[PDB]
């Protein structure tokens, strides 16, 4: 199984753009699972249709199976889950939940064609980085906008994952977009690529359609299979399906990025 | 000054400055003022103090495993109980033994539940709460729980923050059971002054100050080991606030005088003759009793100095070493050359440059230096036993002096035998130099267990580091 | 209820005891500052009086984990420790324990192991966490990992063959056990005895670490315990296809000692004329030293104890169960496992205390607080005469108050000197016996 | 008066803090913004983007911690300072604010400085209990959730409320009401209008998506320092002055699962003929 | 006289009527490897059953064929009638034996190897022996070889004994008393001389022997170690040995009595410990334990020091 982790800032589109990849891969065949590392439990909220599932830690001997549940395509959507916010520690509940999946062999005892780990937008301990480890995840892709602030997030992200990828771990397959609609955006999210020597898989534009698609329940390939935003969804799942190339990251130091800001801030002026 | 408004105490580190490495000439260590074996942390000398004390039960905030220290420290509780003349009983420390999913949901209702336990089952007149390494990763938020209950039963209920790794020195959990028991028990503005009352803050060693202090009228308020809530509450009633070693009992007596206004004495430890004479020059002269102490120092000199000239010469030209603690150790250093044995080095487990009653008139270090002469091989090291192969092959002493466990024994099998004095009080005072003759020369006779151990024993270390 | 007054066990990063029991292995612990010290202190030397030996107690490395090692992660101290561990230390075998912390902050520990041992050093990594369990856990989680990273493949073409008669022996957990040096010995004693050669894999009978890299070797192997063990036997079956023979009750006296033994030799197919010899000869020593005690306590006039109590781990708690039961025909008051057992095998070893005996049935309740155990003793009236407690140092004082005698059989036996004492097999049995009945006399002393 | 701002990641928690705290500073108030993000940004633009160590890059390079030397001066005189922590993947962060927190409480440094608004800024995963101590009952009393119109910053935002809501039966903070983020439209404003309805809360304001803050963010100034006479900073000014006087705070009454769904199902009938 | 005196005409009697006269080549030549040992009293001393059965270990593992005559080790009248096929005759035993060693000599003409200290722990065992192989010439291969094995067990336990010993935190007693016959009283003093390192305070003989053979007792308590001399008083009264026992300095720390049951209120009066050695053992049940050898040093260590420190037991 082509195993893929997906980071970036929080709230940016991982979840969006995870359900989305899996949707147009689950459309073309495959079998995906798509795994929530966030104990919100909202990772596969578009694949299930809004209804609540049991998490992993909700069962915590265990069988994996029973936290194993699949929607549209027959995407295998897990959710790791955790406690409410401010109480215990979610970090340990998804090496918990990982632990638990592997020691079940659910990844092998399954046939799954793709393995895309979806997880929070804000690293903390490595119980988080699991995923990126050696042996559980190869290709990394981080989900960015034009926003400064999702620059900074990715490019922090790069050095948390520079740690496992000299270590044997997972290395940076490139740097999905999202909510690139204006040509500024594309040439402030490529200006960061090109300096960090790394490639961005696609480009996703801000669109209602997704809006329309979350607000009920569905990801964009299953609400409006015949629109732009899906196809460019099914083009992202391709270059995923196809995509091989990944390096070892190159961050930007805090003085190189205050720079970079600031070489762009007068692209606008 | 100590911060009382927060629930929970700072460290020692932090507070101090406390040194847990070092090697050199002890007069450097007090102009100063890659591998590891393990080491003791702050959770169980809270076990150790807030656990003896009588009429309250210590909670243990973490997975079953922390509880484990229960077991050396029942078995001390009950060898003091019988020491000190009181019934002999089992103390009573209970675990909220937290599992995985009290590390990812946290761990607070079953905090509550045996709290709520712990005053079903004993119904003390105090609760003592006591955190750990995983419970303060996750931020369990203890204190909400504390205020309810304690509210609700009427008892306080008293959360001691005693993690392992939050201090680099395991000194820090006598900081945290003090912190708050003066926070909690001890009552403020008190209505009754017990003027022949003194607060000696002790563990479970045989009474020595009772008698000692009688001479001199006074009755002894033992505290915090084998004390009773009642006892810890009636601190602010005594006239002073003494104890036989520095790092025990400087956070507890500082604040005390601070914010309960008991007198705290700024005098050297009771160990030899100088040091015990100006110590009770001045326990006596805070409760202005500078008239019965010249009548018990000269009956004290004119009995034991005869009988420490035969005892000097049973020890000619005998070499020591002491390896532990840190303020328990400068005294035996300090009692051993008044019996003329020779201590060319020692291995303290930390070192305090400063003292939380911040006096500079309260250096043990200064006082076994400037009086009784310096060591040359004095060297810290946070009980590391890698370390003291080293040292005890560069002094070589005849026999060594430990309280804590862990050196006992390497020495053992280098075939050096060691004093090991659990007993506190063996060593104070007059009587205490004079056991400690009688001591030595028993451990000198015991030398031949220790020879026979060295010559069919192999060290784990390799002999590429071995030399 | 979750509390839990008066531990009856420790952590499961406790289980470097395990490890360290192993000859000329020492464990190397990533955990905070006090773990190691206090889980020695508490299983070894106030459990028995029980020394560190070669590589515990003081010797065992640990990276006494700091704000730092916390806030920032410690797997570059634990590179760095077991880096300094290979030239300080002489070891056959490195163990690697990770503490609670390490676990929650989730160190990436094989990152750091691995590279080691694609060098071909002998090291191993284990997680071993407060939260997972207490030391039995711990205990079959460093087996596994040093089974898994040490003894790795097994090819009989190129590491020898598989010998029939050779077994490993899967028993009482080290050093929590207190008598579990002796009560080795004699297993292993008696094992050479019916004809086979023993891999006992722990304390010093055993062979150290070559022993270990035999294990594949082994024509099968015996767990001796009523559930510890059965996780290691069950991933050796999985993994190089060893039988596993499944003995709960380890045999205290000569009437069980020679169902095991005749068990074991039915299993593995040894001659049935050195087995006989053996327990005959075994049987001989044993039982003249039962008619003279028989004088004493058959014509005692001031009457013997009848009724007991029995808490402690399972191993214990059911071998001293059968044989206070088989042999000295007591009655079977208030029987405690205190080592939590997995859920899955309670039901099968309160089987075993129901078909105790041919004429008695019996039950066991598992209950890891000791508030409640004392009360359950409270709660059961002891006739008229004064139960003898089978416990530990929790029970003096409650002993006392029933006017009864205690025998400290487990952890923390912290009124005994432990050496070379044993309590299983023939001269274990004699020694049991005289403990028991001079605490019993001793009433008047 | 110490306040807390949470909500969904990446919506505008710092940002939104970073301006009200910049307008609280220029009408004349003491004001400290606490970031509690390991990516040490919170802070970002009241510095000019430029780093600045943190207290847990102070802990790791020294044994004795003195809270002062990792405050920093930052624009209109803000007390910024960031609590730090490791990189991605590595350590624990939780634990590190909880050790920050515990320092600055222990310095005092909370009552040394004459303040008047002690503003906590969160991360937006709140994974732990390290990450809910300016929520526990003596911190901090006024919380607030920035959200948005958007369907998962709603299943945020509820979320937080549920979370929350243990810590107000204990006499920790009660939720205050919730800022709303990225408001153009007029769906924008009526669905959020109707789930804050919905859950018994109130809105504090409602700030549109600009451009404004883009440039001012790149340039690593805040909106209220950019363009001080903006239409954005203005929004900002007010939104400042509604979190000043702010004092009806309430136990947080969230959704479960099946009244959040049900409210997103109908609310997509809604925006189909909008 | 007492029931030493009577063992001693019982085996007399026995090896002059039962075992009669001897015939090299009508009962089988004497076999140089064959050893008879006269070393306790049986019943009398409490723990004679496991001293007789270690001693017979040691004995067969330095390569000897053994007659134990005493205990269930022994046949019987069968090695009462290999009495003339010894090789030579062992008297482990300060004077109990000798009578019957000279009676032997006289009658047979079998050389005695008379061995006053019995060995306990690993350098009285070593020595004993090494001192046996060289009397009877044994190969001294599976002597060092049976030597070897039994110290590596034994250093292993003592090992970790030693963290104990060396580490307990309320100290442990300085000095001994060991009151009883003879030969547990030498035994007992030389190993918790030399093993242990305890300072001998007072050692009482209550066994009354003969005057013919006190000066070399009291020889033998003399140098009880290369560095120690101690010595040895002999008083059969009770009352006597109490005063003696009252009437002797010790030091701050209390003592451990090694006497019997007639010592556990003196013991309680010291506030010390009683380790009950002689007779009666009135308190302590023993099926087969021993003190002495290799194996016994550490159950007399496992009693000593359980003893010791259970007094808040
Ligand atoms: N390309 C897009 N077009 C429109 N809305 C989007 C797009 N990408 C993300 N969103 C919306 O923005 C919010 C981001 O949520 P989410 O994808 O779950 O972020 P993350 O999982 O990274 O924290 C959701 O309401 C999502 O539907
Ligand atoms: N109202 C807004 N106008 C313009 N940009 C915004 C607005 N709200 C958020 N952003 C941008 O979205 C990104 C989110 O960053 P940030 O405010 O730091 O998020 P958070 O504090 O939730 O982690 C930043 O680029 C921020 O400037
Ligand atoms: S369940 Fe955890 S791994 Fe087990 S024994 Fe406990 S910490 Fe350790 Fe504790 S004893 Fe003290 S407070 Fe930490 S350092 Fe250690
Ligand atoms: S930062 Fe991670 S490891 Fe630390 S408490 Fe929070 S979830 Fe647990
Ligand atoms: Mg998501
Ligand atoms: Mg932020």
């Amino acid at each position: 199984p082509k195993q893929i982790a997906i980071y970036g800032k929080g709230g940016i589109g991982k979840s969006t753009t995870t359900s989305n990849i899996s949707a147009a891969l689950a459309e073309a065949g495959y079998k995906v699972m798509q795994f929530g590392c966030d104990p919100k439990s909202d990772s596969t909220n578009t694949l299930r249709g809004g209804d609540y599932i049991p998490s992993v830690l909700d069962l915590l001997r265990v069988d994996a199976h029973e936290a194993i549940f699949q929607g549209f395509g027959g995407i295998y959507c897990v959710e790791a889950g955790g406690p409410a916010p401010g109480v215990g520690c979610a970090g340990r509940g998804i090496i918990t939940a990982v632990e638990l999946l592997k020691q079940q062999n659910v990844f092998e005892e399954l046939d799954l064609d793709y393995v895309i780990f979806d997880v929070l937008g804000d690293v903390v301990c490595g119980g988080f980085a699991v995923p990126i480890r050696e042996g559980i995840a190869e290709h990394v892709f981080t989900v960015s906008s034009s926003d400064f602030m999702a620059i900074y997030a990715a490019n922090n992200l790069f050095k948390g994952i520079q740690k496992y990828s000299n270590a044997g771990g997972a290395l940076l397959g490139g740097v999905i977009a999202n909510s690139i609609n204006t040509d500024f955006h594309r040439d402030i999210i490529d200006d960061f690529v090109a300096r960090t020597q790394t490639q961005v898989v696609q480009y996703v534009p801000r669109s209602l359609t997704v809006t329309q698609a979350e607000l009920q329940g569905r990801t964009t390939i299953e609400a409006a299979p015949e629109s732009a935003q899906a196809e460019i969804y099914r083009t992202l799942a391709r270059s995923i399906a196809d995509h091989t190339d990944s390096k070892v990251p190159t961050p930007l130091n805090a003085q190189e990025l205050r720079d970079w800001s600031a070489s762009w801030a007068n692209q606008l002026i | 000054p100590i911060n009382l408004k927060t629930s929970v105490v700072e460290s020692r580190e932090q507070r101090l400055g406390t040194i847990i490495a070092w090697d050199g000439k002890a007069s450097d260590l007090s102009k100063e003022s890659p591998f590891s074996q393990g080491s003791v942390c702050s959770e169980q000398m809270v076990e150790c103090q807030a656990g003896n004390v009588r009429g309250a039960v210590l909670v243990q905030h973490s997975p079953i495993g922390c509880g484990a220290g229960q077991v050396i420290y029942n078995s001390i509780f009950r060898n003091g109980l019988a020491i000190r003349g009181l019934p002999v009983e089992n103390l009573h420390l209970i675990s909220t033994n937290l599992r995985e999913r009290d590390m990812v949901y946290g761990g607070l209702d079953k905090l509550e539940r045996t709290i709520r336990d712990a005053w079903e089952r004993h119904h003390p007149q105090a609760i003592f709460i006591a955190t750990s390494c995983p419970t303060a990763i996750i931020g369990d938020d203890i204190e909400s729980v504390a205020s309810q209950l304690e509210a609700e039963f009427g008892i306080p209920v008293i959360p001691l923050h005693c993690e392992g790794f939050k201090s680099k020195h395991w000194s820090t959990g006598f900081d945290a059971t003090q912190h708050g028991i003066l926070r909690q028990i001890v009552r403020k503005n008190p209505e009754r002054k017990q003027e022949d009352l003194v607060n000696v803050i002790n563990l479970w060693g045989s009474d020595v100050f009772g008698p000692m202090l009688g001479e001199l009228g006074l009755r002894v308020n033992y505290v915090v080991d084998l004390a009773t809530v009642e006892d810890l509450a009636q601190m602010s009633e005594a006239a002073a606030t003494v104890g036989f070693c520095y790092t025990l009992s400087t956070y507890m007596a500082a604040a005390l005088e601070q914010e309960f206004g008991v007198p705290e004495v700024k005098a050297p430890m009771p160990y030899g003759f100088a040091g015990t004479d100006a110590w009770l020059r001045e326990i006596a002269r805070v409760t202005h009793r500078e008239e019965q102490a010249e009548a018990y120092i000269a009956r004290e000199h004119a009995r034991v100095k005869p009988q420490l000239e035969a005892l000097r010469e049973k020890l000619k030209g005998i070499k020591g070493f002491v390896s532990t603690g840190s303020a328990y150790a400068h005294g035996m250093i300090q009692v051993l050359r008044e019996l003329g044995v020779t201590v060319d080095g020692s291995l303290v487990f930390h070192h305090d440059p400063v003292y939380d009653s911040q006096d500079p008139r309260q250096d043990s270090l200064a006082h076994l230096v400037d009086n009784y002469g310096d060591v040359g091989h004095f060297s810290v090291g946070n009980r590391q036993q890698f370390q003291f192969y080293g040292l005890l092959q560069r002094v070589k002493p005849d026999f060594i002096i430990i309280r804590h466990n862990g050196l006992a024994p390497l020495a053992s099998r280098l075939g050096i035998p060691a004093i090991p004095l659990g007993d506190e009080h063996i060593a104070v005072g007059y009587q205490g130099i004079l056991n400690l003759g009688e001591s030595i020369l028993d451990v000198l006779a015991h030398r031949k267990f220790h020879e026979d151990i060295a010559a069919h024993v192999r060290l784990p270390y390799r002999q590429d580091w071995l030399a | 209820t979750n509390s839990i007054e008066q531990v009856r066990y420790i952590c499961s990063i406790g289980a470097m005891h395990s490890a360290s029991a192993i000859p000329r292995v020492i464990p190397i612990t990533h955990c905070g500052p006090g773990c190691a010290d206090k889980q020695f202190m508490n299983v070894a030397f106030y459990n028995g009086f029980q020394g560190g030996g070669y590589g515990g107690g003081a010797v065992v490395p640990s990276t006494n984990a700091t704000e730092r090692e916390v806030v920032f992660g410690g797997a570059e101290r634990l590179d760095e420790l077991i880096g300094a561990s290979l030239q300080v230390l002489d070891a056959d075998l490195f163990v690697v324990l990770t503490g609670c912390i390490p676990d929650l902050v989730g160190d990436d520990i094989g990152s750091v192991v691995g590279p080691y041992q694609k060098r071909g050093v002998p090291i191993v990594y284990a997680e071993t966490g407060g939260f997972r369990g207490n030391n039995f856990t711990g205990h079959e989680l460093v087996t596994k990992a040093i089974i898994d990273q040490f003894v790795g493949d097994y090819d009989a073409e190129r590491d020898g063959a598989r010998e029939p008669h050779t077994v490993n022996v899967w028993s009482l957990l080290p050093y929590h056990n207190t008598f579990w040096r002796g009560d080795l010995t004699e297993i292993k004693r008696l094992l050479e005895g019916i004809g086979l050669k023993v891999n006992i894999l722990f304390g010093p009978q055993s062979a150290g670490v070559a022993e270990w890299k035999a294990i594949p070797r082994a024509g099968f192997n015996l767990v001796l315990s009523p559930w510890l063990g059965l996780d290691t036997a069950r991933h050796l079956d999985r993994k190089y296809g060893q039988p596993t023979l499944h003995r709960p009750i380890i045999p205290i006296g000569a009437k069980e000692t020679g169902a095991f033994l005749r068990e074991v030799a039915a299993f593995a197919g040894l001659d049935s004329a050195v087995v006989e010899a053996f327990i005959t000869a075994e049987e001989a020593v044993y039982y003249r030293y039962l008619e003279d005690f028989t004088d004493f306590y058959a014509e005692y006039w001031w009457g013997l104890p009848a009724k007991f109590a029995v808490i402690g781990d399972s191993a214990y708690n059911l071998a001293l169960t059968k044989f206070l039961v088989n042999q000295l025909g007591l009655i079977p008051g208030l029987q405690i496992i205190t080592d939590n057992p997995p859920e899955e095998v309670r039901e099968d070893i309160r089987a075993h205390y129901h078909a105790i005996a041919d004429d008695v049935a019996t039950d066991v309740s598992f209950e890891e607080d000791s508030y409640t155990i004392h009360q359950k003793i409270r709660a059961t009236d002891f006739g008229h005469k004064a139960p003898i407690l089978f416990g530990t140092t929790w029970e003096r004082d409650l002993a006392k108050e029933l006017k009864g005698a205690i025998v400290e059989v487990g952890f923390p036996a912290s009124y005994e000197v432990v050496l070379s004492r044993s309590y299983l097999g023939y001269r274990g049995a004699l020694t049991l016996l005289e403990k028991i009945y001079t605490t019993t006399v001793s009433a008047s002393a």
